[PDB]
């Protein structure tokens, strides 16, 4: 379970991250997690596989983020992500939802702005690290 | 006359709820209603009503639990004041962060008693809605009479508190709720129980 240093640490890059999309025009054509994401909609056995591609979408967007501004805030978090992901991968092991849900986030970054991608990922860090992580905790 | 907007609108937490509270409008009659609204997910972001408070003529609204909020995010409420023909220009509350500004609730203990050992549990009715917060508890012990208290450890919600008694009447349980996201976040305590021994 996260740190308070940790999330004091995801606060504030989070925070930065909202302030510079406030410049942007950061429309998506459509949006970029399903408005349901929710891995209790998922077996057990696949919930870490979602996990696991929520995680990497939200690296490689937040790796990508402009400026030393926003890299300085993003170093920590993208430390403790880092971390978080090979974690989870050490503990890791017919088309629906699983499929699904996995070709939208793979297909995102091929179809929506940078400005797109950096929103979405960005408002769902906490809820990623709170409530997601949990569930696959639990469930193991 | 158009309607003039409430006062003093302010989204604040209280035992793990959320609430927008605000005061009349100077210049109103008495006999107005209000209606309410929030921002719904920030990627799917516009204003919801909340059903429950549409015309209300209460100067509060429960702000928990809502179709489409996100309390994984800020977010705001509105509130402007309506009579039929009228109605004033909206305000805004400022933004609620519910992970760190969520304020606990105390918990209710659940007492039992085997011979010696006095049981402590803390048990919580949470809005079901409610992301997955971390929880802790801390009972206050004291004998009715003598002054001293005894403050178990931090315990999980969870877990009960066990009290190991000595024959020696009246005796007092109390509880606190503590949460820590990124700051620690006490309750008070909860109203003391007390019973004969
Ligand atoms: C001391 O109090 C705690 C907190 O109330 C008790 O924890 C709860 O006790 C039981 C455990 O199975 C359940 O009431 C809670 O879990 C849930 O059980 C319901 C009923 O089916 C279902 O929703 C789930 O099965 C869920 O797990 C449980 N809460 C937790 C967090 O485990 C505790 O039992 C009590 N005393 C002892 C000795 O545990
Ligand atoms: C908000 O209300 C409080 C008390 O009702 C008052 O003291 C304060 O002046 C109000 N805020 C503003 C900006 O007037």
């Amino acid at each position: 379970s996260l740190s308070p240093q940790e999330l004091a640490s995801f606060k504030k890059a989070r925070d930065a991250l909202e302030e510079s999309l406030k410049l942007k025009n950061w429309s998506c054509s459509s949006p970029v997690f399903p408005g349901n994401w929710d891995l209790r909609l998922l077996q057990v056995r696949e919930r870490p596989v979602a996990l696991e591609a929520e995680l990497a979408l939200t690296l490689k967007v937040l790796e990508a983020a402009a400026g030393p501004a926003l890299e300085d805030v993003l170093d920590q978090p993208l430390h403790t992500l880092h971390h978080i992901l090979s974690q989870l991968q050490a503990c890791i092991q017919p088309r629906g939802r699983l499929h699904h849900w996995l070709h939208r986030l793979q297909e995102a970054p091929k179809k929506e702005s940078a400005g797109c991608l950096e929103a979405s990922v960005t408002f769902n860090l906490f809820r990623l690290l709170t409530r997601d992580l949990k569930y696959v905790a639990d469930g193991n | 006359p158009r309607l003039a907007p409430p006062q003093n609108v302010t989204l604040l937490s209280q035992n793990f709820s959320v609430y927008l509270t605000w005061l009349p409008g100077l210049g109103n009659p008495q006999d107005v209603t209000y209606f309410v609204a929030y921002q719904s997910s920030p990627t799917r972001r516009r204003w919801r009503e909340v059903e429950e408070c549409a015309g209300t003529k209460e100067l509060l609204c429960s702000m928990m639990c809502l179709k489409k909020q996100d309390l994984y995010n800020k977010f705001k409420g509105r509130v402007r004041t309506v009579s039929p023909s009228s109605k004033s220009p909206w305000v805004e509350s400022e933004y609620l962060d519910y992970l760190f500004e969520v304020e606990p609730a105390p918990p209710v203990l659940v007492l039992t008693q085997t011979e010696e050992i006095l049981s402590a549990n803390a048990t919580y009715q949470l809005p079901p809605c409610m992301p997955p917060l971390d929880l802790k508890y801390e009972v206050a012990f004291w004998k009715e009479g003598a002054g001293n208290k005894t403050l178990f450890p931090v315990t999980p919600h969870g877990q009960p508190v066990q009290i190991t008694l000595q024959p020696a009447e009246h005796h007092c349980l109390s509880a606190r709720t503590i949460y820590t996201f990124s700051v620690p976040k006490y309750s008070k305590f909860s109203k003391p129980t007390c019973f004969l021994l």
